[PDB]
């Protein structure tokens, strides 16, 4: 029965019954998107760093020629820095996110996403896409320092945890059973030697020999002594470091120790049969790094055919799931649904799509950045505006050849309503070179402003289109209006037109205390008859008749001006006032000129000026009924002012 | 979030989102339209007005885009289509700020929907009645909505809707106008697609083959992506049909054809960045498909709800 309505909103979809006394709407959103300022200020981070990028981090190959050896250079460092700068936003974003209640369970969902990005790390963000074993200090301290972030096994409550058990095999201490060593080989395994040493030490170690009579130290000594010098370069090193790594078990085996039958034993025959035997490594492999690992660095001992032997030992026997890139997966199927639906079908397997990527390739980044972006607009969170058209100009995306359809659609669909979504719009239409939609939305702006009870915002905004049609008819409007009054209707227009380009006038304009466009705004052109109308009132005011006179008749002589607002100035102004202008002398040409206006443009019926004479009336009646009734009136008037000027 | 009552006294026949999805508008058999804005503070749709905007049941409504200003089309069954513009200083909490565009006595059998053209295409809409007759209305500028001109007529239906051949009925367009223009109907099993050709009368251009039950909704998806078309019908056997319309007069295809509420997928409704289609179907839940990277939608999640 439920029926559901998806609107363009992305975090706010509605769910409605068809049903009597089911009148009640339940907000759905849809999981995974976040409106938060802290994603967004995420999603800035990733934005400077994304389009830096350029076409580098796609796996480009690095060209050591002529063309161009200083490529691969700038290929190799690029995308290094670029993850190192990513991983340092993503602490930022997840920092805000594990401080706060009810993402308790977010927080768990992002250490997983940094597991993913430390494995990756490892092998070509670390190594630098070289040699399996090229760096050694950075592989080490990188994996320690993620395993502390990226999982929770303190140095402290794991090693607590450990120390803990030690019953149950002797009444004796943890390092004189099993327990100790089972973790210190695993620690070596994971590449986390320096909890390993400090292991050794905490445990109490040190005090309870303090005989033994091992040669292996000496030897180890002075054999990596001649080895590391070369006395001229010697081809000793892989031969050498295959004997040592071998051979420790059995001079330990005989060497003098004054322990118990408990501790000796263990040691011996653990050590041994561990690294000894492939498969000893993987049965005590508890997660795929330290089977991983373990083979390169500790069996057979430095980079040789380490590679064939590792894939032997994983094609033998499974190894633990960790977050790899298959291994979330595998993890996540079994487990709760709303993740494995997405969680699929996002690896290149069976697939066109990622085949078809990689091989023209040698930009997903890039494609999510452009992707969510838009989502986000389409809501109305304006901040990831700048983002998009950013993305566009440098590293850009789209072509201006075919896309120019699809983008075209875009701008009018989305949700425009702050300055930074309407600053966006202008800032595509450049780019792709279409002016002519830029022009769409300042027509399309002053319509909602006319809606929006804005008549100024109205007419700048179909200023700028520059058709002079439309400013003219809102003139118009507006100086019909102000005819009610021997005054400009508000004060604002009548302000700005009176101060003119020069900082004549003390008035502040609009409800601003702003004296700063009261020195601008001298309403000329197409607000020249306007400016006139305002001006002609500024002039009954500084007494003047004359001029004011003057400046009437122009414009009811001006033929671009309406011919209803005939009956309409001469009512209200020229009919009272009938005095004022009598006093005055008026010749033959100026009379005749008046007169033909009066034929040509004075109406006794007409829409605007029936309804216009209805409103005089009830102002202050000229003429009781009939229009020209003023007529026969005014020219006795004029019969005056004409022989008062001729004797 | 959260529940919350509308406070219509009879059942919801529509929930619209406004084109930049700022307001929701219900209507209901208590003859009012109420409009809500939507308080993000809340995330609840707060109420704005509401008014009576016909003297009978309303069934259809529908908000144009805010880029004319607010218009609202609401159809009746007392055989008219009300225009009411939205003026802010206007009094709200009253219905005196509807102001009245026109009346159109223009509709001769009794409206079941009003449906307004996208930005894209101009300001036009579509009838249909229960007579069985599209029309076809074309406003004479985008700034008079005080006038609307029936341009074309067609006579859908074989058979008229009458007392059970009742159901809903949906009227959708075509988003892009870099696709000629075009308004998909559906009536009964039949959706026919409609094309306004160069002589000013509409022809069928293309039918939607494929469809083994009753259409309960239509929905034309914005060409966003790519510059081709989908359109998507929630059928009652649980079916949502996606086909791909191709440009190249009009070539059907289909992109997939799944089936999962598996009871009648009552309404199907795309989001306007046209990449996420939400169904809702018979069984009381919704289902958010998200395509693959296999090309094809696929259900990402279920949301269960009350009946």
């Amino acid at each position: 029965p439920l029926k559901f309505k998806l609107g363009p909103l992305s975090y706010q979809n509605m769910a409605f019954i068809t049903a009597k006394d089911k009148y009640k709407l339940y907000p759905v959103r849809i999981p995974r998107l976040d409106t938060s300022k802290e994603f967004s200020a995420y999603v800035s981070g990733l934005f400077e760093i994304y389009r830096d990028l350029g076409d580098d981090r796609v796996f480009n190959v690095p060209t050591i020629g002529v063309v161009n050896s200083n490529f691969a250079k700038e290929h190799n460092a690029t995308v290094n820095l670029a993850m190192e700068a990513i991983l340092n936003e993503l602490e930022v974003f997840i920092g805000r996110v594990k401080d706060q209640d009810g993402r308790v369970n977010r927080f768990y969902e992002l250490e997983e996403s940094l597991t993913v990005l430390n494995c990756l790390r490892t092998m070509y963000f670390i190594l630098d896409g070289q040699d399996v074993e090229e760096n050694r200090s950075e592989f080490i301290e990188s994996l320690l320092n993620w395993i502390n972030r990226s999982d929770g096994e303190p140095d402290e409550e794991y090693i607590e945890q450990v120390f803990s058990v030690k019953d149950s095999t002797a009444g004796k201490k943890v390092f004189e059973t099993q327990y100790f060593w089972k973790l210190l080989n695993q620690l070596v395994l994971r590449g986390l030697l320096s909890q390993a040493i400090g292991c050794i030490e905490r445990s109490d170690l040190l005090p309870y020999l303090s005989d033994t009579c091992a040669v292996s130290f000496d030897a180890v000594s002075d054999s990596i002594e001649l080895l590391k010098q070369y006395p001229k370069d010697s081809s000793s090193t892989f031969r050498e470091w295959k004997n040592l790594v071998l051979k420790l078990s059995q001079a330990f085996g005989s060497s003098a120790t004054d322990i118990s039958g408990e501790l000796r034993d263990y040691i011996e025959d653990f050590l041994l049969v561990i690294g000894g035997n492939q498969r000893k490594i993987l049965q005590y492999s508890r997660t795929w790094y330290e089977s991983f690992c373990g083979f390169l660095l500790y069996y057979i001992p430095s980079l040789e055919l380490s590679a064939e032997y590792l894939q032997m030992s994983l094609e033998a026997n499974v190894v633990d799931i960790t977050n790899d890139w298959e291994q979330p997966c595998v993890d996540i199927i079994s487990g709760k649904i709303h993740s494995i639906l997405p969680v699929m079908e996002s690896l290149d397997s069976c697939t066109a799509a990622f085949t078809a990527m990689i091989c023209e390739a040698k930009g997903m980044a890039s494609y999510m950045l452009n992707s969510f972006a838009f989502e986000l607009c389409s809501l109305g969170d304006k901040e990831l505006w700048p983002v998009a058209i950013g993305l566009i100009a440098l590293s850009a995306t789209g072509t201006r050849s075919a896309k120019k359809m699809v983008i075209a659609e875009l701008l009018p669909h989305y949700p425009f309503v702050t300055n930074d979504d309407i600053e966006w719009m202008l800032s595509i239409c450049v780019e792709w070179r279409l002016p002519e939609i830029a022009k769409e939305i300042y027509t399309t702006l002053g319509n909602q402003m006319l809606s929006a009870h804005n008549i100024i915002e109205s007419i700048a905004n179909f200023s700028r289109a520059g058709k002079y049609e439309l400013v003219k008819s809102y003139s118009w409007l507006l100086f019909e209006a102000s005819c009610m009054e021997g005054q400009k209707l508000d004060d604002p227009v009548l302000n700005a037109i009176v101060s003119k380009n020069s900082p004549a006038e003390d008035d502040v304009i609009i409800p601003q205390d702003i004296l700063d466009c009261v020195v601008t705004n001298s309403m000329r052109q197409t607000l020249a008859p306007y400016a006139v109308l305002s001006q002609f009132y500024e002039l009954r005011d500084r007494e003047d008749w004359g001029q004011a006179l003057r400046l009437l008749l122009l414009l009811i002589e001006f033929p671009y001006l309406p011919k209803h607002y005939l009956v309409l100035l001469v009512a209200k102004f020229l009919y009272p006032i009938f005095l004022l202008d009598d006093k005055k002398l008026m010749d033959e040409d100026s009379v005749a000129t008046v007169i033909e206006v009066i034929e040509t443009k004075w109406d006794d019926a007409d829409e605007k000026s029936s309804n216009l004479y209805e409103t005089i009336i009830e102002a202050d009646k000229s003429l009781p009924s009939s229009m020209a009734t003023l007529l026969k009136n005014l020219r006795k008037k004029l019969n005056f002012k004409l022989c008062q000027a001729f004797m | 979030m959260q529940p919350f009552d509308s406070g219509h006294d009879d059942l919801v026949h529509d929930v619209v989102y406004d084109f930049y999805g700022r307001h929701v508008a219900t209507c209901s058999s208590d003859q009012h339209i109420k409009v809500f804005k939507l308080d993000k503070d809340t995330s609840n749709w707060e109420l704005s007005d509401s008014w009576r905007a016909h003297d009978s049941s309303i069934v259809a409504i529908d908000w144009a885009s805010p880029e004319y200003g607010r218009i609202i089309a609401s159809a009746s069954y007392d055989k008219t289509v009300k225009l009411w513009e939205e003026d802010p200083d206007q009094e709200e909490c009253s219905g005196r700020r509807w102001n009245k565009l026109c009346t159109l006595n223009d509709s001769k059998g009794s409206l079941y929907s009003v449906k307004f053209a996208p930005a894209h295409l101009g300001l036009k809409l579509a009838c249909l009645g229960n007579d069985g007759i599209l029309r076809l209305y074309d406003a004479l500028e985008p700034s008079d909505l005080r006038s609307w001109t029936l341009t074309s007529e067609m006579k859908v239906l074989s058979i008229p809707p009458a007392n059970h051949l009742q159901s809903d009925f949906c009227l959708s367009w075509c988003p892009s106008r870099f696709s000629p223009e075009k308004l998909a109907v559906s009536a009964l099993e039949q959706a026919i697609i409609y094309q306004r050709g160069k002589d000013g009368k509409l022809h069928v251009a293309a039918k939607l083959p494929g469809h083994k039950s009753l259409i309960r909704s239509i929905s034309w998806a914005p060409s966003i992506g790519r510059w081709y078309q989908l359109i998507a019908t929630g059928c009652k056997d649980g079916r949502i049909r996606i086909f791909k319309i191709t440009e190249k007069n009009l070539q059907v295809e289909l992109l997939s054809e799944h089936d999962d509420h598996n009871g009648e997928v009552w309404s199907v409704s795309w989001n306007l960045t046209g990449t996420i289609l939400s169904s809702a179907g018979d069984d009381g839940k919704v289902r958010l498909w998200k395509a693959t990277y296999s090309n094809e939608f696929k259900c990402m999640s279920v949301i269960t709800a009350q009946q």
